[PDB]
RNA sequence: UUGACCUCAAAUCAGGUAGGACUACGCGCUGAACUUAAGCAUAUCAAUAAGCGCAGGAAAAGAAAAUAACCAUGAUUCCCUCAGUAACGGCGAGUGAAGCGGGAAAAGCUCAAAUUUGAAAUCUGGCAACAUUUCUUUUGUUGUCCGAGUUGUAAUUUCAA
RNA sequence: UUGGAUAUGCCAUAUAAAGCGCUUUCGAAGAGUCGAGUUGUUUGGGAAUGCAGCUCUAAAUGGGUGGUAAAUUUCAUCUAA
RNA sequence: GGACAUGGGUUAGUCGAUCCUAAGAGAUAGGGAAGCUCCGUAUGAAAGGCACGAUUUUUCGUGCCUAUCGAAAGGG
RNA sequence: CAGAAUUCCGUGAAUCAUCGAAUCUUUGAACGCACAUUGCGCCUUUGGGUUCUACCAAAGGCAUGCCUGUUUGAGUGUCAUU
């Protein structure tokens, strides 16, 4: 079974290669599935498959954590990399801009906050 | 599938014609030629000319389609533009007479590095060695022209100096093979890296625009080549440890020679030609064992050509033969019924229009 | 100074889009390889029959294969150049190859070799 | 700042090489342009510029392309008697 | 002939945004008939069902072109009360609010109309830096160029002055 | 993971900005909009309660509203588009 | 047994579809309509091409003139 | 049911819970044009093979209205220069 934290720390190359390596042990597992297999084989058939899967998720998150750093501190990054809460979300007012205020009340607040202030008894 | 409709593959789609390309690119003709002579790009005929242009025999030029493809995606199509949009906010300035973004444009004009056109060009610095020539050649032309209008006299003076640097340059690694002195002027040949370079250096005199050629075309030949050239000689500095650019201020055949030179001779191709063999050169201001001297009437004095036969020849000429007031040893150039039956054997099985060739020529 | 009676609307600089960033970030694998073209090889007695008379293997293959992606998967994955490809959709929504090799390789040593046989 | 060729680049197919010289100069024996007794009294030929510029047309508009005893039979006609 | 400006186009132009679904509650538009009148046409059903458009976690309304006629009250909303009342109605069947009063909750304000004129002090965008993070996904500051803008962006004032 | 205080350090150019006080002073205030007639539709709104169409279309202590039409004169009240 | 259960079975450059247009449907331009949508189909549209040129004050000049869907019996 | 195992000197069973990283076929407001047609196209880059002007494959794209800006224009719209 291979471990996703070894995976980790291979290159892209000895990923790829792994891969294509999973791929020929599935299709000849199935091979024997169609020709009449044990149940061993049969068994080794879906940890194969979660295998390629676990490759398939190392390379990916290597390659977006790539595209993030490349796009890192950039004004405009890909669709995917940016958030997605909900499209509302996204459309609303950011806390800078729904906290500006004119000149106006921003003399008025300075001048005439609302006091802390108690009622003797 | 279908029947394919003809003519659309094969010579009519790899090849384009030259008003295809320009509705291709989205470019002027001024800017294609421009892009085409800055690149490696140049016309290319198809063996069936018919097929490729539809079905005309009009001559029309083609050019690849993937040469056209690759100038989709040059930098210097964008400058273009950007130099086109610098140039309207220019006449915007000066035709509203603001004097102040007029020079704060000008400060800012938008200009382009050939660092990578170069590198496409010339895939290695041999190649680049070796398709110098013709760029010496034009910047050797125009480093004797008067500064006229048409011309920008920084230009012509880059072309003096990226001309004086490589001359330095050649005189200082003694890397000088052979020199021709012809009627068109002054061949020199040199072999730098294995590398066969000659190329021509005219003299200075007082000639004239031939008022039919068109300096655009010079221009960007002249850009080309300065930058071919500045990075050419950057190489060569570098390699033979010296930093560039320089302040400008048979390897021993004339080691132990003191010439001086007289004021009637080509000092800049005496002292090129002296000097690339470790001879030491004198001169009168206003421009000893030899004096080199044509004049008939005046250190033994002898006359440029004996120095040139014996950088040719790489062998010590005769002094008295090349003495003042004797006749000239000419210039050499360094670098130059059976048989009846048999004509009318010619009964086919001579491939199609082939033995005429070589009998003719 | 105009000759034809229509105004029609001039050309102007269309220029191509020079993105700021890029809309994926990272360009998805090729999402049919070989691999996924050919599933697993046919084994009844009717494709034994055309392994041992046509010199013609049997795939069960992917929908989306055509005959050229099933030519160079085999290529790719058996080594064996094929020389013709005949597909159909069997009643169950499956593709099913008949890939005849050629004449210099025979089709019982590639079945052995694969062992679906 | 003008540009001086600062830095390196180590960290056209076919050139249609020009023709050379045919041994015509001031004086040479081989054949006889126009002989001059000496280099000062040679004029400065003016259509230098117009070849150099018939060159750089030539350069990107004309296009760029990249023993004989066997073509007759051996039928030996000489022993023929006839 | 060059230019300036206005207007109008084009682009797979740089960066954005709209649609569709859900629709109990919310804002409108449009809009019946059965039914009641022991018939029926006004009326009623009902400013309802269906149809259409548009939102939010609430929406709407909201700091008086408001009541009152007092010793005057004081944005809006909801609750109880006014009150099945005043009024409307083949004055027939039927329909029908509001002020005050009591409470729940409470919070106020922003522009246009003014010469900054001893200085467009305002703003978007590109580029380059730094910075910050529900977050390498977020949000900015500074610098500098192009632009928007005098057919008016800032500061200043809003009737309570 | 947040909240409001605190206990401090640092940047804070308050030449500035603001509240209050009396002025023999001036004081800009939203138009095919109010309003009027008429026609539909609405209301408990009754010589029209709102809304909408069309016609006519102000004003400057002016213009709304004071739940019976109209004209004049006062008095309150509010300050629309 | 056309039932029931398990398996197997349909191979195309040339046969059809695909392509073409028919009657007709139908977006765009525009105009209606509170709207849902309606009318419209080269119309009150700036509705797209093509060739020349040493390269043109190295900021392009000079000429030349209709979507789409819709036929496995039509066309091919 | 088969099957493995995790030793039980653990990075680890599980149709477990939880969930902040991904995947997410053909569609659908559905967006290249269509669609009782796995139908018809175009653009850029890249790759493939006993075959290299051919053929094929892969990846990324091409809807409409509108807004700010950019670039390229149009006009017997207003004018200066001349």
């Amino acid at each position: 079974a291979l471990k996703t934290f070894e995976l980790r720390k291979q290159s892209q190359e000895n990923l790829a290669e792994q891969l294509q390596e999973l791929r020929q042990e599935l299709a000849s597992l199935r091979v024997q599935k169609i020709a009449g297999g044990s149940g061993s084989k049969l068994s080794k058939i879906k940890t194969t498959r979660k295998d390629i899967a676990r490759i398939l998720t190392v390379i990916n998150e290597s390659n977006r954590l790539a595209a993030r750093e490349a796009y890192k501190n950039k004004k405009y990054i890909p669709l995917d990399l940016r958030q997605k809460k909900t499209r509302a979300i996204r459309r609303a007012l950011t806390p800078y801009e729904q906290s500006r205020k004119t000149l106006k009340q921003i003399k008025k607040e300075r001048y005439f906050p609302l006091r802390k202030y108690a009622l003797k008894a | 599938a279908r029947v394919k409709q003809k003519g659309k593959a094969g010579a009519a789609r790899i090849y384009i014609t030259r008003n295809q390309a320009l509705k291709k690119l989205q470019l002027t003709l001024a800017d294609f030629r421009r892009i085409c002579i800055l690149k490696g790009v140049y016309p290319r005929e198809p063996k069936n000319k018919k097929k490729a242009n539809k079905g005309s025999t009009a001559p029309v030029t083609f050019y690849y389609t993937k040469d056209i493809q690759y100038l989709l995606h040059e930098p210097i199509v964008q400058k273009f533009r950007e130099y086109k949009v610098f140039a309207r906010k220019l006449s915007k300035a000066l035709g509203k007479g603001e004097l102040e973004t007029a020079k704060r444009l000008e400060a800012r004009k938008p200009t382009y590095s050939l660092d990578h056109i170069i590198k496409e060009r010339y895939p290695t610095f041999h190649d680049a060695l070796k398709d110098i020539d013709d760029a010496l050649s034009m910047l050797f032309l125009f480093s004797t022209m008067p500064v006229t209008d048409k011309i920008g006299a920084a230009t012509v003076a880059n072309c003096e100096r990226l001309c004086a640097e490589f001359q330095h340059y050649v005189i200082r690694s003694n890397s000088l093979r052979k020199a021709f002195l012809s009627i068109k002027g002054i061949y020199y040949q040199a072999e730098i890296f294995g590398e066969q370079i000659t190329w021509i250096v005219p003299y200075k005199f007082a000639q004239s625009v031939p008022t039919d050629v068109d300096f655009r075309i010079m221009h960007t030949f002249l850009e080309f080549y300065q930058a071919l050239m500045g990075f050419v000689n950057f190489k060569l500095y570098n390699t033979l440890g010296l930093r560039y650019p320089p302040k400008i201020d048979n390897t021993s055949l004339f080691s132990n020679f003191t010439f001086f030179l007289s004021r009637e001779v080509p000092r800049f191709s005496l002292e090129f030609v002296i000097r690339a063999f470790g001879g030491k050169v004198g001169w009168d201001p206003i421009l000893i064992t030899h004096h080199i001297c044509d004049r008939p009437h005046i250190r033994i004095y002898i006359q440029p050509q004996w120095v040139y036969d014996s950088i040719n020849k790489g062998i010590l000429e005769r002094t008295d033969l090349y003495a003042c007031g004797a006749t000239l040893p000419p210039h050499l150039s360094p670098f130059v019924k059976e048989e009846k039956e048999a004509k009318e054997l010619s009964k086919m099985m001579m491939s199609n229009k082939q033995r005429k060739l070589y009998s003719k020529l | 100074v105009r000759t034809s009676t229509t105004f029609r609307r001039p050309k102007t600089l269309q220029l191509s889009r020079k993105p700021k960033y890029a809309r994926k970030s990272v360009a998805h694998a090729p999402r049919l390889d070989e691999y996924k073209i050919i599933v697993n090889p046919i084994n009844s007695e009717s494709a034994m029959k055309k392994i041992e008379d046509d010199n013609t293997l049997v795939f069960h293959v992917h929908l989306k294969a055509n005959k050229f992606t099933i030519k160079e998967a085999v290529r790719k994955l058996y080594s064996v150049e094929p020389v013709k490809i005949n597909t159909l959709i069997r009643p169950n929504g499956t593709k099913k190859a008949f890939v005849k090799l050629s004449a210099d390789a025979d089709a019982l040593d590639v079945a052995n070799r694969i062992g679906f046989l | 700042q003008s540009n001086y060729a600062d830095h390196d680049l180590w960290a056209a197919p076919a050139p249609k090489l020009p023709p050379p010289s045919h041994e015509e100069s001031y004086n040479p024996p081989e054949e006889y342009p126009k002989k001059y007794k000496s280099l000062r009294v040679v004029p400065a030929y003016s259509n230098l510029i117009k070849e150099k510029f018939e060159r750089c047309l030539d350069l990107y508009l004309a296009p760029r392309v990249r023993p004989e005893s066997l073509l007759p039979k051996l039928p030996t006609p000489s022993e023929l008697r006839p």
